[PDB]
């Protein structure tokens, strides 16, 4: 066995800045003086591309902004001026077995607070016996965000589903939907519903809340 | 030795200074160890080329070359 | 020229098998070794093994021993991966791949990749979505813009196509990736407009689900008290 | 290999697993290095036995065994 340990799981990096992406082998992938490590782009919607073979050998038609170096266990991909074309995963694959590393993402802004909006279940959903309360948290940066749901003051963790858009191709922000699903019977036994968003742009979370029976 | 291929299979061009030493080369399926027991001389025009079979827990018989993980072709000269 | 040419996408039921092909061209076929890398949704690459077309010898990843079987048809320059006792976790792309080079190397490089083959493993029968309009909290919100929502729940298979005002409202929209909820997909979308635009002008969510041949429109209507 | 003697002179019984490797054995006159370049096979009934001459700054000619400090006898089987 060989256990391929890539490191950051995601990097965000400004254009013209220098990314560096690590890889840690568990077992020394070096044979006869060579090292058999393999750096690999992958755009969403495309196959993987070979970038760098044998730890340091830049493949045909790969731009010289990419550079690989390391030895034994410890290897590094370097991207020197990053350009927007770089934005992709990057995995590090040994060629002694075939094990892959848990691929670093690499994203191309100024912090931006989410715009938060809360939506009670629609009347149409409440015919169903299920009830979903939706919070949209839109156009924020950075991606790290945490949502806590409360019902009548009590945190609810079960039944929460979060979905994130990919980083927007124009404005570089993220958006998220957080949906609390409960039974209709439970929904109508409570009045206050709250989604709280913790994000680095505020010292305390943004709170959106409604009382079910108010207008 | 120079490691190349012959129809997808690994091929070893063995020179004179390797006579008597274990031949090791990495392969997807782990490390391969071929054993050369050959008239092995200097690399020249008079080459001979043949296959070193895979041998798992079997004693060798009527052969002077064999590997233990992946069958390999071998080539060496007989000059001196 | 060097190409690899996979099967098409395939839509299996739990417990069944699937058997994806790989068609090489532009090289000798019998001179290289042919990888089979999965990628699941939001997951890394995950090697399945890499059969030699010269001798037929093959080396699996431990986690896919038993569950895969790799084969080669030399006189069709085609590799084949069989995948058995399929489960929801099996749902992924699979990717056949040329090892370059030839030292007897551990090169392990993946110099040429196929297009990938999308496997989906589903027991959920074709189900049209429930489409719910999401108006703001009763009594409205403060501020110069307003956000509306549309919740699309309980459909199978993917995809749906969600639009706002038949595609004429495209700015200010966020449509989120679908997630599984007890075997059925759910997604939602938000649209944000200036408050002079709604509710004085209509905004409608449209959801097409090709597999059920359905197209549903839900106008967003302000909430009223109980 | 088993080191013995043949009329006061050192004698090497070389087995199959030594094909291709430098043969070293200590002697009053320092360390002796014989070079075996032989049909070297498995030790059996079909043995052959002959001498590996001492060779000081001279290239080898018409031989497949030689030492560089003290002439040595060598024996090995040809079986496989």
């Amino acid at each position: 066995d060989i256990v391929l340990t890539q490191s950051p799981a995601s990097l965000a990096v400004s254009l013209g800045q220098r990314a560096t992406i690590s890889y840690r082998a568990s077992k020394s992938v070096s044979t006869s003086g060579y090292s058999y490590m393999h750096w690999n782009q992958q755009k969403p919607g495309q196959p993987p591309r070979l970038l760098i073979y044998l730890v340091s050998n830049l493949e045909s038609g790969v731009p010289a902004r990419f550079s690989g170096s390391g030895s034994g266990t410890d290897f590094t991909l370097n991207i020197h001026p990053v350009e927007e074309e770089d934005a992709a995963t990057y995995y590090c694959q040994h060629i002694r077995e075939l094990t892959f590393g848990a691929a670093p993402s690499a994203a191309a802004r100024a912090d931006a607070a989410p715009t938060v909006s809360i939506f009670p279940p629609s009347s149409e959903q409440l015919t169903s016996g299920g009830a979903s309360v939706v919070c949209f948290l839109n156009n924020f940066y950075p991606k790290d965000i945490n949502v806590k749901w409360k019902i009548d003051g009590s945190e609810r963790q079960n039944g929460v589903l979060n979905s994130w858009t990919d980083q927007d191709s124009k404005d570089s922000t993220y958006s998220m939907s957080s949906t609390l699903t409960l039974t209709k019977d439970e929904y109508e036994r409570h009045n206050s519903y709250t989604c709280e968003a913790t994000h680095k742009t505020s010292t305390s979370p943004i709170v959106k809340s409604f009382n079910r029976n108010e207008c | 030795f120079h490691l190349t291929t012959r129809n997808g299979e690994p091929h070893m061009i063995v020179s004179r200074q390797e006579k008597g030493k274990s031949l090791l080369f990495k392969t997807e399926d782990g490390v391969n160890m071929c054993t050369l027991m050959a008239d092995l001389g200097e690399l020249c025009e008079d080459t001979i080329t043949y296959k070193c079979p895979l041998l798992r827990q079997n004693e060798p018989e009527d052969i002077d070359c064999w590997c233990n993980s992946t069958s390999t072709w071998v080539t060496y000269g007989t000059c001196t | 020229e060097v190409q690899l040419q996979e099967s098409g996408p395939e839509l299996v039921k739990p417990g069944t098998s699937v058997k994806m092909s790989c068609k090489a061209s532009g090289y000798t076929f019998t001179d290289y070794n042919i990888h089979w890398v999965k990628q699941s949704h939001g997951k890394s690459l995950e090697w399945i093994g890499y059969i030699n077309p010269n001798n037929g010898g093959n080396k699996y990843t431990q986690k896919f021993e038993g569950r895969a079987t790799l084969t080669v048809g030399k006189s069709s320059s085609t590799a084949y991966m069989e995948l058995r006792s399929l489960t929801s976790e099996d749902s992924a792309v699979y990717y056949c791949a040329r090892s370059p080079m030839y030292f007897y190397d551990g090169s392990y490089y993946f110099d040429y990749w196929g297009q990938g083959t999308s496997l989906s493993v589903s027991s959920a029968k074709t189900t049209a979505p429930s489409v719910y309009p999401l108006a703001p909290v009763c009594g409205g919100t403060t501020g110069s813009s307003v956000t509306l929502g549309c919740l699309v729940k309980g459909y199978f298979p993917e995809p749906v196509t969600l639009t706002w005002n038949s595609g004429s409202l495209s700015s200010g929209v966020h449509t989120f990736p679908a997630l599984l909820q007890s075997g059925l997909y759910t997604l939602s979308s938000s649209v944000t407009v200036t408050s002079n635009t709604w509710p004085s002008q209509t905004i409608t969510c449209n959801v097409a689900h090709p597999a059920s041949s359905t197209k549903v429109d839900k106008k967003i209507e302000p909430r009223v008290p109980i």
